[PDB]
C-alpha cells in the first residue's frame, strides 16, 4: 500500500543520492592526492637546489680560506 | 538495483578510508619535508650573512697589498 | 545515514591542497633565484682566489 | 557513527595541512629574504673578483 510504496521508492532514493554523493568525495579525494604527491615532489626537488646551493656557499668559504694564504704570502716579502 | 548501490556504497566508504590514510601520510610528508627545509634554510641563511662579511673583509686587505 | 555533508569537507580539503601547491609553485623562482645568484658569487670568488694564488707566484 | 568517524579523519588532514600552508607562506617569506641577501652577496663577489684582478695586474708590472 501507500506506506509500503513510500518507503520503497525513500530507501532508493536515499541509496542512489548515498552512492552519487560518496562517488563525488571520492573523485575530490584521488585528485587531492595526485595533487599533493606532484607537490610533494616538486618540494624535494626544491631541496636539492638549496642543499647544492649550501655547497656552494661552503665553496666560497674554502676559498676566501686559501686567499688569506695568498694575502700571507704576498705581504711576506722578506 | 539497490543491491548495487550498496555494494558501490560499500566500496566507496573502503576506498574513501584507504585513500584519506595515503592523503594524511602525504599531508605529514609535507610537514616533514617542510621542517628539513628550514634547518637548511636557516643554516644557508647564516652561512651567506657570514660569508658577505667575510668577502668583504678580504676584499679589503687585497686593497692594500 | 547523511553522507552529503563529507563532500563539503573533502571540498574544504581539496582547496588547501591546490592552495599548497600553488604556493610551492610560486616559490620555485625564489630559489632558482638564490641558487644562480650563489653560483655567480661562486664563480667570482674562485676567480678572484686564482688571480690572488698568481699575484703570489709572480 | 561512520560519517562522524570519516568526518575526524578528513579534519585530521585539514589540520595538518592548514599548517602546512602557514609553514609554507613563512618559508616563501624567509626565501625572499635569503634572496635579497644573495643579491648582495653576488655584488660583493664583484667588488672581490675586480679588487683581485687589480692586484694581480699591479703583481704581473712590478715583475716585468
Amino acid at each position: 500500500a501507500d506506506r509500503q510504496q513510500y518507503l520503497r521508492q525513500e530507501v532508493l532514493r536515499r541509496a542512489e543520492a548515498t552512492a552519487a554523493s560518496t562517488s563525488r568525495s571520492l573523485a575530490l579525494m584521488y585528485e587531492s592526492e595526485k595533487v599533493g604527491v606532484a607537490s610533494s615532489e616538486e618540494l624535494a626537488r626544491q631541496r636539492g637546489v638549496l642543499e647544492r646551493t649550501e655547497k656552494m656557499v661552503d665553496k666560497m668559504d674554502q676559498d676566501l680560506k686559501i686567499s688569506q694564504k695568498h694575502i700571507n704570502s704576498i705581504k711576506s716579502v722578506f | 538495483h539497490l543491491r548495487a548501490y550498496h555494494q558501490k556504497i560499500d566500496s566507496n566508504l573502503d576506498e574513501l578510508s584507504m585513500g584519506l590514510g595515503r592523503l594524511k601520510d602525504i599531508a605529514l610528508g609535507m610537514q616533514t619535508e617542510i621542517e628539513e627545509q628550514d634547518d637548511i634554510l636557516d643554516r644557508l641563511t647564516t652561512k651567506v650573512d657570514k660569508l658577505d662579511v667575510n668577502i668583504k673583509s678580504t676584499e679589503r686587505k687585497v686593497r692594500q697589498l | 545515514e547523511s553522507w552529503e555533508t563529507l563532500e563539503a569537507d573533502l571540498i574544504e580539503l581539496s582547496q588547501l591542497v591546490t592552495d599548497f601547491s600553488l604556493l610551492v609553485n610560486s616559490q620555485q623562482e625564489k630559489i632558482d633565484s638564490i641558487a644562480d645568484h650563489v653560483n655567480s658569487a661562486a664563480v667570482n670568488v674562485e676567480e678572484g682566489t686564482k688571480n690572488l694564488g698568481k699575484a703570489a707566484k709572480y | 557513527d561512520r560519517v562522524r568517524n570519516l568526518q575526524s579523519e578528513v579534519e585530521g588532514v585539514k589540520n595538518i595541512m592548514t599548517q602546512n600552508v602557514e609553514r609554507i607562506l613563512a618559508r616563501g617569506e624567509n626565501l625572499e629574504h635569503l634572496r635579497n641577501k644573495t643579491e648582495d652577496l653576488e655584488a660583493t663577489s664583484e667588488h672581490f673578483k675586480t679588487t683581485s684582478q687589480k692586484v694581480a695586474r699591479k703583481f704581473w708590472w712590478k715583475n716585468v
